[PDB]
């Protein structure tokens, strides 16, 4: 059985995402239109930077997340964000398409499309075959919300400090999440483990993404057509 | 270092 507390993380993180994420998509129409060189770019561009901004206000709704450093809380963010983004958008993948469908068709993004935006088949090939093995597990709602909270409190981040604090939050979530599968998911015994190695592919996918987008951000032409805030939370800037 | 991440976190 789940107890009081643990529940209510559960609720709160629920509560957070469901904020956060807007299944009708219809800001996407505020981006710089999709063109299908690098004709993606400024689509994708305002799509990353829209989504880091979701991310940050999930984020803040984490419990103990707004107590610790502002550094604590950007070292977590400008190292967890690539991550946090490629979990929360297996929500619009389909294994039908093999895509991510945002309600109309000019948001549908294929591998096709997120190559016109400078990202090669050495990100997309796996991070698609992530997409498929994650949407297979068929989550709850809770265990998805949960596992985007235990990757963001992660005290093995390049440049945390209060790295007892952090580790500690996290425990507390994966002890949640160990006992959510364990009351409410049945047929569930081997799910938490395919959780966490999702946890692990999506380090070896942070660090393809970081190394295309150094060769992004050092071509002007290209650099120019990303956000302020991409810039910053992906740029190597430390505080 | 980080201005709209900061501004962001309230
Ligand atoms: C993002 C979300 C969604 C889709 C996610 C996608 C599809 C388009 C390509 C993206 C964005 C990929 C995640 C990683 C990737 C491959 C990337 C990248 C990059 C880059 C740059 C150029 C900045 O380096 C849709 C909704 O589920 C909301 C969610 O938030």
């Amino acid at each position: 059985m789940l107890s009081d507390e643990q529940m209510q993380i559960i609720n709160s993180l629920v509560e957070a995402h469901h904020k956060t994420y807007d299944d009708s998509y219809s800001d996407f129409v505020r981006f710089r239109p999709p063109v299908r060189r690098l004709s993606m770019l400024p689509h994708l561009a305002d799509l990353v930077s829209y989504s880091i901004q979701k991310v940050i206000g999930f984020a803040k709704m984490i419990p103990g997340f707004r107590d610790l450093t502002a550094e604590d809380q950007i070292a977590l963010l400008k190292s967890s964000a690539i991550e946090i983004i490629m979990l929360r958008s297996n929500q619009s993948f389909s294994l039908e398409d093999m895509s991510w469908s945002c309600g109309g068709p000019d948001f549908k993004y294929c591998i096709n499309d997120v190559t016109k935006a400078g990202h090669t088949l050495e990100l997309l090939e796996p991070l698609v075959k992530f997409q498929v093995g994650l949407k297979k597990l068929k989550l709850h709602e809770e265990e998805h919300v949960l596992l985007m909270a235990i990757c963001l409190l992660s005290p093995d981040r390049p440049g945390v400090q209060d790295h007892v604090r952090i580790e500690a939050l996290q425990d507390r979530l994966c002890d949640v999440l160990q006992a959510y599968i364990r009351i409410q998911h049945p047929g569930g015994r081997l799910l938490y483990a395919k959780m966490i190695q999702k946890l692990a592919d999506l380090r070896s996918l942070n660090e393809e993404h970081s190394k295309q987008y150094r060769s992004l951000s050092f071509q002007p032409e290209h650099s120019m057509q990303l956000t302020p805030l991409v810039l910053e939370v992906f740029g190597s800037e430390v505080s | 270092k980080h201005k709209i991440l900061h501004r962001l976190l309230q």
